[PDB]
């Protein structure tokens, strides 16, 4: 009631500190081959649990091959949280990157 | 670190000695954790795969 | 030709699930006891070297 | 392996085809070894008709 | 082996202990140079 | 603390940790070797373990 | 030449025959005693390569740069043991080592 | 002062153990070797090489 | 007859020469040919009539250039100090401290010959504006930065240091360190914190600039 | 835990930093095979261009502001080339230490730069010499290190792996493994 007020004020301001917006972000505009892994895991890990599938899957049982059919059409609704070792981060959607 | 009586064929450990060798706990069952769903066999040639 | 002593008919094994221990809750050794494969020290430090951290988790 | 965050890693990170060059000095480690190498200098020879 | 069993203190000085006391107060933050310049500011 | 250098949680870097082991190890040498006390002249003999 | 036995300062009195800006040791903790740490770094990328080139085995230099900069990361010449890892941040790595 | 010779000269030991190995670095043919046994008896003599003109090696494992 | 009294000057000719390379490579104002003083000219000017040198005439003031004020505004004079006594007494070092007190320099580089009194090595940080750097004549026979392995050492000012901590989003201590009494970091005369940039030859990129901190 | 962070520096995972690129030029070792095979890349421009696909690429990255910068210090390094490297004037920082190679096209290592320049000076060869600069520089851009790379493991498993092959007999000097242990 009063000391969680002195706990969410501190935290979300500290969470507001280390964000780097779309004009200040200067890391790589590529998908760095581990991003392509963990997307194709966790996107396929959602589709196994009856998450909505934004592609016309045509007789595919593997969540992995289904998730590689959404990445080929830039359909995956994930946002990559690229940390920097000070603690800061830059937020990157799947749509604005280039899959090699 | 115990005096004891004699040298009793690598005598009965404390808890520091449960943690200090290649065996013990860290390399033995924290780094070297044995796994489920795993096998081992004898390899063989096959040129049709 | 000389057919040797040691053969592969007492070498291979398979384990999916089974006997945990008490101190560790970890599987058991033993070819006559459903022996568990050991992923060891330089097995730990090659999964890191591939960069994968869900084939290590 | 036992979940789908790992099955993608075994197909994309630590698969064999991406491990074509060694990461030591960039030399290849795959390749045919004994049978086909000495066999291939007969099919590529000029008398193959 | 430094705690004097008679005077209920160390054998050391009041300020010799305080120097290492005050310098570790500076070495628990991201600053090292002020721990050296603390040794400089004396009389 | 007026800067963004350190917070009251502190800062623990190896180079901070390296010099911390230079006060204390030197702090644990002159305490280990004193003739008398300073705020009195009284003292104790050598503890032997 | 090859002088078997290292002394840098008494080789700077004999510059008439010797390019005293080209003498090249392998005592790495003696290079650091005179020539400073970015030179003591430069012996290590060399003298590790003198091992592997002798066996006709090729390693990329980026590994040897990465080791030598890691070994001399403190400004001193530090190694891979209890004493090099005396200064670290994660003690679980210290406990699992030895 | 010994009646037998007790010092090898600087450039006067030319090893004649030289096979015509094709050199992929300068086009040389004559090149020495220094062969050693390394592994157990499932493996032959691992063949080293060393040339004289170019100064770069060569290697055949088995 | 003049066989010991020649390579005792030929070292002191080079010992003088590295100092005016040391003062130049900081960024002070010592000219081109005051570095490149020939041994003939070093014997024609500083040496007296007796066939020997004398080192009071070798002592001088050094001032910053026009550019080592613009980049480092906390810079002043410099009193390069040689000495004639082989055994540096602590009473004669009172003259060294007062002569930095009087003319009010920034730094005074004392240069000794053989040894300094162990009770005289305590007056070295004794002036909190003016710290003292000391060097042997044997520690300066070859300028060490000339060697093919030692890379180009460029110290930085606190406004591109500020952009250095900002570029990689750094702490002020997560850089590779240089030592306190490293001979290169005594050649450049570094106080603590003074980040020096080092451009070395990476074997696969050629020129490559790295950095290092001093604590 | 030494790995390539997203700002291409070599940071131990506790934040502490060792190098500022991966060995200076920060190139993936399993990629730098035809990076300097300049004769080969010329031989196959029409099949290697559409891999390094530039038609859907240029809108996401700086193109020209590092090409001009690379053409300044190269011109500047030719002017100070006979000086010994304690008298070098260092007023031009290299293109690597300012321009991120994964964002700035033409920002490149200043040794491979010297070969890509000096290759085209000795050719009598339908590809123009300006549409070949951008291929070999995009190929440097695509063959960078992918950050979050375990360059700590591979720095060891390029050392501990081939050292299983050198304990044999001498072909004066401490040799092999007991040399390397010191
Ligand atoms: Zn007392
Ligand atoms: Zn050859």
């Amino acid at each position: 009631p009063e000391d969680f007020q002195q706990h969410e004020q501190i935290r979300r301001k500290t969470l507001k500190e280390k964000a780097i917006p779309k004009d200040q972000r200067a890391t790589t505009p590529y998908m760095t081959k581990y991003e392509r892994a963990r997307i194709l895991g966790t996107r396929a890990l959602q589709i196994s649990m009856n998450a909505p599938v934004f592609v016309d899957l045509e007789g595919e049982t593997d969540p992995l091959r289904i998730a590689m059919k959404e990445l080929a059409e830039k359909k995956i609704p994930l946002v990559i949280r690229r940390y920097l070792p000070d603690g800061s981060f830059e937020d990157w959607s799947v749509e604005e990157l280039i899959v090699d | 670190k115990a005096q004891g009586r004699t040298s009793g064929k690598v005598p009965i450990p404390g808890v520091k000695q449960a943690l200090e060798k290649k065996e013990g706990l860290f390399r033995k069952h924290m780094m070297g954790k044995r796994v489920n769903y795993a096998a081992r066999s004898v390899i063989s040639p096959d040129p049709n795969i | 030709y000389q057919r040797l002593r040691h053969m592969v008919n007492d070498k291979f094994q398979v384990r999916s699930t089974g006997p945990v221990n008490s101190l560790t809750m970890q599987p058991v050794k033993g070819r006559k006891r459903h022996g568990g494969i050991r992923v060891g020290e330089m097995e730990r430090d090659a999964l890191i070297g591939h960069g994968t951290s869900f084939l290590l988790q | 392996p036992q979940n789908e965050n790992a099955r993608a890693e075994a197909l994309n990170l630590a698969n064999t085809d991406s491990q074509y060059l060694t990461p030591t000095s960039g030399s290849p480690v795959r390749g045919l070894i004994q049978d086909h190498i000495s066999a291939g200098v007969w099919l590529t020879s000029k008398d193959s008709f | 082996r430094a705690s004097c069993l008679f005077c209920h203190h160390f054998r050391l000085k009041s300020v010799e202990v305080h120097r290492y006391a005050c310098k570790l107060r500076l070495l628990q933050y991201g600053l090292i140079d002020e721990s050296y310049k603390l040794d400089e500011i004396t009389l | 603390l007026s800067d963004g250098r350190t917070t009251e949680r502190g800062s623990f870097t190896a180079t901070v940790n390296d010099e911390r082991k230079k006060l204390v190890h030197e702090f644990h040498k002159k305490l280990l070797s004193r003739g008398k006390c300073d705020n009195c002249g009284m003292f104790s003999p050598k503890f032997r373990k | 030449l090859v002088t078997e036995g290292v002394n840098f300062q008494a080789m700077w009195d004999q510059e008439a025959f010797i390019d005293v800006d080209g003498i090249t040791s392998n005592d790495v903790a003696a290079v650091l005693k005179t020539y400073g740490v970015e030179a003591a770094r430069n012996t290590i990328v060399n003298e590790i390569n003198n091992v592997f080139s002798r066996y006709a085995i090729s390693v990329s230099f980026r590994h040897l740069d990465l080791i030598a900069d890691m070994m001399t990361r403190q400004g001193t010449y530090l190694a891979f043991n209890r004493q090099g890892m005396e200064t670290s941040t994660s003690s679980f790595m210290k406990m699992s080592y030895e | 002062k010994s009646v037998v010779k007790t010092s090898l000269k600087k450039n006067e030991l030319k090893d004649g153990a030289t096979i015509k190995e094709k050199c992929p670095q300068c086009g040389n043919e004559e090149m020495n070797y220094h062969t050693l046994q390394l592994r157990s008896a499932d493996e032959g003599a691992t063949v080293f090489y060393t040339c004289t003109s170019c100064g770069y090696k060569f290697r055949t494992n088995n | 007859m003049d066989q010991e009294n020649e390579r005792n000057i030929s070292r002191l000719w080079r010992a003088f020469r590295t100092v005016k390379e040391m003062v130049k490579d900081r960024g002070y104002f010592i000219t081109q040919e005051e570095v490149e003083l020939p041994l003939e000219d070093f014997k024609a000017k500083y040496c007296d009539s007796m066939g020997r040198p004398q080192r009071k005439m070798m002592s001088f003031q050094a001032n910053p250039t026009e550019e080592s004020i613009s980049k480092f505004p906390d810079m002043g004079s410099l009193w390069v100090e040689f000495c004639d006594e082989p055994s540096v007494g602590v009473k004669t070092m009172k003259t060294f401290v007062i002569h930095i007190q009087e003319k009010n320099f920034q730094t005074g580089i004392f240069v000794y010959q053989n040894n300094i009194t162990p009770s005289a090595m305590k007056l070295v940080p004794s002036i909190p504006p003016a710290t003292i750097e000391t060097f042997n004549e044997a520690a300066l026979v070859v300028n060490i930065t000339h060697h093919e392995l030692v890379p180009k050492h460029i110290r930085l000012s606190s406004d591109e240091k500020r952009e250095l901590l900002k570029r990689y989003r750094l702490k002020e201590s997560q850089l590779p360190r240089i030592q306190r009494a490293d001979p290169v970091a005594l050649y450049l005369g570094l106080k603590r914190g003074e980040v020096v940039k080092i451009i070395r030859k990476s074997e696969t990129s050629g020129r490559y600039a790295s950095y290092r901190i001093c604590m | 835990g030494v790995h390539v962070s997203y700002d291409n520096s070599i940071r131990d995972a506790d934040g502490t930093l060792v190098q500022f690129m991966y060995g200076g030029d920060a190139i993936d070792i399993t990629k730098e095979s035809h990076m300097t095979q300049f004769e080969f890349c010329l031989d196959n421009y029409y099949a290697l261009l559409k891999k390094y696909n530039p038609s859907a690429l240029i809108e996401h990255l700086d193109v020209e502001s590092a090409l001009k910068y690379s053409k300044k210090t190269l011109k500047y390094r030719k002017k100070h080339s006979k000086e010994p490297h304690y008298k070098q004037s260092v007023k031009y920082d290299p293109v690597l230490a300012k321009y991120n190679p994964a964002k700035y096209l033409g920002s490149v290592s200043e040794n491979f730069q010297d070969k890509l320049e000096s290759f085209l000076d000795k050719n009598s060869k339908g590809v123009n010499e300006k549409k070949f600069r951008a291929l070999m520089q995009l190929k440097y851009m695509r063959s960078l290190i992918n950050p979050g790379e375990a360059v700590g493991i591979i720095a060891s498993q390029s050392v501990g792996e081939p050292s299983t092959q050198m304990t044999l007999n001498t072909f004066n000097v401490t040799l092999g493994i007991p040399r390397l242990r010191e």
